[PDB]
């Protein structure tokens, strides 16, 4: 006790140097950038704040901090208030106000003062004229800190946050359109917050208002727009929609658009991860598989390790399937390893294709893929064993045997074969040739690929995509270079 | 150590799992248990060993005579510190440490090298440490840990190579080439077979030449053997060693699977119950075989059922099968068909496909180009 | 000698069909290879400087 | 009313983002007469020569 | 946002309060001899591997007997 | 004044808008002229000509050459030159005329 | 029963979410029409057929009935697709019993000639490729369009 | 073979711009030499559809 007790004031203010740093130098560095001409600065500082957040999401600081070290949840910014001149008094109490709390003590609470966060927004937020940035920058960044621990009873706190933010701004808007560089980091920002409380939204009850209303909250955002917030506010709708939706009637090709530039390097990895996992419930073989596994090997900037796992669940379950199933080889890290254990085993007997055995085997040790719920691409799968299994035979030699390929394939009987393998025709994903002569069935089964024959025809649309991608490169070393040079 | 007790504890991998050569195994294990100070090692590898009746009779000795032993090497410590040298208090540590690896303790000898690492003079001496670094990790199978001092000790040489001592470090780098499945990199490194001399150390140079014989007469095509062994006249040196090699490369020159495939039960037990290069069985033998039916399909296209049934003298539902795998899994030629009850190949592999060969580096810079597009403005 | 390369042909069991064909255009795909695998340097290095400087 | 500060004001936004897009419009003449004052360096320089 | 990524991360978390460093090791065995190795090459001798682990194995010493025989 | 800005905003628009063909002419005439210039001055480098020896280099991107008579010259090098021709001892190849050394044999 | 009938099945596939809320599920009617539709991925019309007879008194037989009635032209549609050539063998047991609806409705619908008691198939692969002229012309013309791409700004 | 022998020098490139990226002690431009390789190495494309309309009519 007298050790820790000795040693217990250095560690909590850790983070506190660094942070006031950090909100200093962010804020008053765009501001104090903005400031001459807000609309002519665009989204500069907006990477830097996805970043910092990010950053602060894995953030390890309050831990023991439970005690007394809540000090710092009822102070805040404070910068030039009450008045847009004489600011030099104010800069004096800049120090002062920090100087109070450092002679003796201070008296500090935790859930005491909470609400009446309102107060300044009902007159001046800061300097009464930059309000809308300044406040935002204001309230948004401390919010999360202080809505931290969603779990024992913050929910109620955390729905007086809710109509709090709703009131000042988000019920509607302070104004008709802010049409500026905060408005468009407004965008990003409400839907951070869209995805915060997202989990408080489906911990319990359910949506009968905010999202429905979102629509009319997003077609307030006017077509003009480069739709990036419009596409953010699409992601949680999508995302709304992805456990339970089941009808393809109308958002499939309705919601489809000119799909204005986006990048991000973020947006496309998870859009594409979203619209990957609606696609992939029709099993398409050409367009889902190739998109999905580029969007697996893109997004390499923060996590491919926790993140992309998933995807690469569904991509290795979507691409057995076919029959031909790739396993992990370039990507080495230790999660996706252990996430696959379970499942590696059955998904290397795919290739085997022994329906007796492997019914039972599933079953046996089957959780998390059974987990899933409602046994649906299991389901196909196991009536899909046999399909991926005479499409290796259709991989395989022409003859086919009464006798030993029927006992091969645990099948044994004169109509069937031949009636599956025509099923396996139709389909059209293979070359055959149906002839009867003496009753046995043949087959011309050429995989020959399309060298020296019909060429031009066949590496003409790959001559001209390719090309054209090329093409769009170049445009992309065109540019950037010239938002190189258009300073300077 | 560079005593043959590492390799008589190496052998504890075939002491272990087999039951039928558990008996002189545990009877040299046993013998050469009084010699070096393996008391350690054999208390450890106790459970694959027998009771504890004669067990415990020796460690009462083993374990006072270790006691003196230390504390003698102690004490000579004791008379070299505190004295004006150099040498002295290195060979000291040097010779320490070599006990430490003898009595088997892994930390004593990690300090101790590290204390002499710090006390090298040279770089040649360091390489030295990092050498006996080595010979234990042989027996510790340590992986990054090995190659961690080697690639330290890479940078700045500028002595240039020595007699022993290149060549010793370049039979390292084929054991642990041995140990990787890295091949045509490695190709380069048993070439310096005519200045290797016999070596009580790690390996012998027979024991050398036999495990290197896998990789030179499986991962080397016959260009590469007509330019290298060929040519050369080791294997024509150490070929009446055993009438075996011999058979085993002229067979597979001429292309004759009737003596190769009698002969191939003796190369599979040979290959099996061996230290490092146990996990890598099932690799060499596919990779063989893949290999001699590309090399058979390399030459011939139109090939008939009763010729190949007469060459490889197997049946041909068991090639069936074999090739039917090679088709999807092997992914080596064209498909072939039965349709005809003769096996015919295509294989458009050159023309079209050596311009086609650019298309996977292609699609992957065009990824990486897509790349390039998504580090623009963020 | 057929597998010792040092002509252009390939023998045949059953059908005893003999094919001799050329290919002329060695130095094109070489260089090209060539061209593509240290362009790729370039780039990934590229790609090093640009992680770097960024994050 | 309702309109001014609402359907105008909306009108004004509008023309805000107008002067977004003539902002590309106006970066863009600005770097390619940048390139243009670079290569009418070098044609001096040449010019020089 | 990167913020849905702590869901994920607490199921990692209960999938390792389901088991306390049990696959850990039981793979590491493996691991051991299959560390340095390149993980591209794996693939197909996992997939050999594990195709013969149930029958037929070895099948080399058995050719012998099978010369005769077939 | 605040609707009016819409309106006296257009002009400033149109203003704007006029100079897209405008520096598209530019940068597609002044590179036309910019290969024009350069044949210009690439043609004036000809083949026949006397070839004299380099001396020393006293400064950057200009040099002295000695002449074959023995005659030291002073002659400022091109810029498309490198400083690989700045050698202390080479063979170098002047002009008969313009006295300017095109490339330098070994 | 009627996404099956309107080859709406894409939509029963993407509906297939809902259905086992695990309310009853030991019932056999509840997984009967995810059985019968996996036996039509798997093509098999002989298991349903053998299996016909395991429903139970309840009414909706017919209405299995008028489902086969509805898959019957995709059925046949699919086997006397004909790639090549089939022999009558085959269409003895595939096809239905000896009242000539098939032989009747599919040849004024297929429109194909009848031989000596075998069905002979005609247009396959038969088609007669181009004369590259008009792939080259449009070739120049995507030339044409590199030419304004790689220079249009210029 | 000459582009080559510039992406050779390439290789050595990214180790100086590791170290100096301060100045220019290299007057090549490695650039617009390989931009006019690349003007006559459109001249197949041009005269791609020549040939075509040669082809054609």
């Amino acid at each position: 006790p007298p050790g820790g007790g000795e040693q217990e004031p250095p560690p909590p203010p850790a983070p506190q140097d660094v942070e006031m740093k950090e909100e200093a130098a962010t804020g008053g560095g765009s501001t104090g950038e903005a400031d001459g001409k807000t609309a002519a600065a665009a989204a500069e500082h907006s990477q830097r704040e996805l970043d910092t957040v990010t950053l602060e999401d894995i953030k390890e600081h309050v831990k023991q901090l439970e005690k007394a070290v809540s000090g710092k949840e009822p102070r805040f910014v404070l910068r030039a208030l009450r008045m847009l001149p004489s600011t030099s008094r104010r800069l004096n109490h800049y120090v002062l106000y920090k100087a109070v709390q450092g002679f003796f003590t201070s008296n500090n609470a935790t859930r005491d003062f909470l609400l009446p966060f309102l107060e300044e927004p009902m007159d001046t937020e800061a300097d009464l004229q930059f309000r809308p940035r300044t406040g935002k920058a204001a309230s948004t960044p401390l919010l999360p800190e202080v809505e931290a621990y969603l779990q024992l009873l913050v929910v109620i706190f955390m729905m007086n946050s809710k109509r709090y933010k709703e009131a000042q701004k988000i019920s509607d808007d302070l104004m008709q359109k802010i049409s500026t560089q905060n408005r468009r980091a407004l965008d990003l920002v409400a839907a951070k917050c869209y995805y915060y409380h997202a989990r408080v939204y489906e911990f319990l009850d359910k949506l009968d208002v905010v999202r429905s209303f979102l629509h009319a909250r997003l077609r307030t955002a006017t077509l003009r727009h480069d739709a990036d917030g419009q596409a953010t506010l699409l992601n949680l709708l999508l995302r709304n929609y992805l456990h339970y939706s089941l009808y393809d009637q109308a958002e499939k090709l309705v919601s489809k658009s000119v799909f204005p530039e986006q990048a991000n390097n973020n947006e496309w990895a998870r859009y594409l991860y979203y619209t990957g996992r609606i696609k992939a419930i029709q099993l398409e073989y050409s367009e889902a598989r190739r998109t999905m596994t580029n969007a697996l090997r893109k997004a390499p900037q923060h996590t491919a390790v926790g993140f992309k796992q998933t995807v690469h669940k569904l991509l290795i379950v979507v691409e057995l399937l076919l029959g031909e199933i790739p396993d992990r080889l370039q990507f080495r890290q230790p999660s996706l390893k252990r996430s696959l254990m379970p499942y590696f085993l059955l998904t290397q007997a795919v290739r085997t294709g022994n329906l007796a055995k492997f019914n039972q085997v599933l079953d046996q040790f089957g959780e998390k893929f059974q987990a899933d719920g409602t046994y649906t691409l299991i389901i196909r799968l196991r009536h899909n064993v046999i399909k991926t299994g005479v499409r290796m035979i259709s991989l395989s030699y022409s003859r086919i045997s009464l006798a030993d390929i029927a006992q091969k394939l645990q099948l044994d009987s004169p109509e069937d074969a031949e009636f599956i393998v025509a099923k396996a025709i139709r389909d059209g994903v293979i070359e055959a040739s149906i002839n009867h002569e003496k009753g046995y069935v043949q087959s011309k089964e050429m995989i020959d690929i399309y060298s020296t024959r019909e060429p031009q025809l066949a590496f003409h649309q790959r001559i001209s995509f390719c090309l054209d991608i090329h093409n769009m490169s170049v445009k992309a070393m065109r540019f950037p270079p010239k938002s190189y040079n258009k300073d300077l | 150590p560079k005593n043959p007790d590492l390799r008589i504890a190496q052998l504890r991998f075939l002491l272990s799992l087999p039951e039928h050569r558990g008996d002189a195994a545990v009877r040299d294990e046993l013998m050469a248990a009084v010699r070096d100070n393996n008391m350690a090692p054999y208390y450890e590898a106790l459970c694959k060993s027998l009771d504890w009746q004669i067990d415990v009779d020796l460690l009462n000795k083993m374990k006072k005579a270790n006691e003196d032993e230390l504390k003698r090497l102690d004490e000579e410590l004791e008379d070299a510190e505190k004295n004006l040298g150099e040498s002295e208090i290195r060979d000291a540590m040097m010779a320490k440490a070599e006990y430490l690896c003898r009595i088997g303790d892994k930390e004593g000898a990690l300090t101790a090298f590290r204390k002499t690492y710090d006390k090298t003079v040279a770089l040649g001496h360091r390489l030295d440490i990092v050498f006996y670094l080595l010979r234990i990790g042989l027996f510790y199978m340590d992986n990054d840990l090995i190659t961690r001092n080697t690639e330290k000790a890479k940078s700045l040489i500028e002595e240039g190579g020595d007699w022993d001592r290149r060549n010793r470090l370049k039979v390292y780098q084929g054991l642990y080439c041995v140990a990787i499945r890295d091949f045509k990199q490695a190709a380069e490194l048993f070439l310096d077979t005519v200045s290797t001399f016999t070596s009580y150390e790690l390996m012998d140079y027979k024991t050398f030449v036999t495990y290197t014989v896998y990789v030179s007469m499986i991962a080397l095509e016959r260009p590469d053997l007509r330019e290298k062994v060929i040519k050369g006249a080791e294997i024509l040196e150490v070929l009446h060693s055993l009438p075996a090699v011999r058979q085993y490369l002229f067979s597979l020159y001429e292309c004759r699977y009737s003596v190769f495939f009698q002969s191939l039960a003796v190369v599979e037990q040979e290959m099996k119950k061996d230290w490092l290069f146990a996990p890598h069985y099932r690799y060499y033998v596919r990779e063989m075989r893949i290999h001699a039916y590309s090399q058979l399909l390399e030459s011939y296209r139109s090939l008939t059922l009763g010729y190949m049934a007469e060459a490889f003298g197997v049946g041909v539902e068991f090639i069936d099968q074999e090739l039917s795998r090679f088709i999807a899994a092997g992914r080596l030629h064209c498909k072939i068909d039965k349709v005809n009850e003769i096996v015919e190949t295509n294989r458009p592999d050159s023309k079209n496909w050596q311009y086609q060969e650019t298309i996977k580096k292609g699609d992957l810079l065009l990824n990486r180009v897509q790349k390039l597009s998504r580090v623009i403005n963020m | 000698m057929i597998l010792d390369k040092k002509f252009h042909g390939i023998l045949d069991q059953g059908e005893g069909v003999l094919i001799i064909f050329d290919e002329p255009p060695v130095d094109k795909t070489y260089e090209a290879a060539l061209e593509t695998i240290q362009n790729m340097s370039k780039v990934v290095d590229s790609l090093y400087n640009k992680a770097k400087k960024l994050t | 009313l309702e309109e001014g500060k609402a359907g105008s004001g909306l009108r004004q936004y509008y023309l805000s983002k107008i002067e977004e897009l003539q902002l590309i419009v106006n970066d863009k003449s600005q770097n390619l007469r940048r390139l243009q004052a670079q290569r009418n360096e070098l044609n001096a320089k040449v010019r020089l020569l | 946002m990167s913020e849905k990524k702590q869901p994920v991360d607490l199921g990692l978390l209960e999938e390792d309060d389901e088991f306390e460093e049990f696959p850990a090791e039981d793979w590491a065995g493996l691991d051991e001899d299959e560390d340095a190795h390149v993980w591209e090459d794996n693939w197909d001798d996992d997939n050999v591997e594990d195709d013969f682990s149930n029958q037929l194995r070895a099948e080399l010493e058995k050719h012998g007997y099978k010369m005769e025989t077939s | 004044d605040l609707y009016s800005r819409y309106k006296k905003l257009q002009q400033e628009l149109e203003f704007l808008e006029v100079q897209e063909e405008y520096i598209k002419d530019e940068q597609k005439n002044l590179k036309k002229e910019f290969l024009h210039a350069q044949e210009e001055v690439k043609r004036i480098q000809s083949i026949p000509l006397v070839i004299g020896q380099f001396l020393e280099a006293v400064d950057q991107n200009t040099a002295i050459v000695g002449s074959t008579t023995g005659s030291n010259y002073y002659v400022r090098i091109l810029s498309t030159i490198d400083r690989e021709l700045l050698k202390p001892n080479a063979s170098v190849a002047l002009h008969k005329h313009s006295n300017a050394l095109v490339d330098v044999l070994p | 029963l009627f996404l099956l009938s309107q080859n709406r099945v894409a939509e029963f596939h993407t509906e297939l979410e809902r259905l086992p809320a695990k309310d009853i599920q030991t019932n056999v009617y509840i997984k009967h029409p995810v059985s019968l539709e996996q036996y039509l991925m798997e093509g098999s019309y002989n298991k349903v057929f053998l299996a016909k007879g395991n429903i139970p008194a309840e009414s909706y037989t017919f209405f299995i009935d008028i489902l086969l009635d509805t898959i019957r032209d995709e059925i046949a549609g699919c086997i006397e697709k004909a790639y090549e050539k089939i022999l009558f063998t085959e269409a003895t047991r595939i096809l239905f019993f000896n009242t000539p609806k098939k032989m009747t409705d599919y040849a004024k619908k297929r429109g194909w000639v009848l031989g000596p008691n075998n069905y002979y198939s005609f247009a396959s692969q038969q088609q007669k490729p181009e004369d590259t002229t008009i792939p080259s012309t449009e070739l120049a013309k995507q030339v044409i369009e590199y030419a304004r791409q790689l220079e249009m700004i210029v | 073979n000459y582009n080559k022998a510039v992406e050779e020098e390439d290789k050595m490139t990214p180790e100086q711009l590791a170290i100096k990226n301060v100045g220019k002690q290299d007057p090549k431009r490695h650039l617009e030499e390989h931009v006019d390789v690349l003007m006559t190495s459109n001249i197949v494309q041009c005269l791609a559809a020549m040939l075509d309309t040669v082809v054609f009519k």
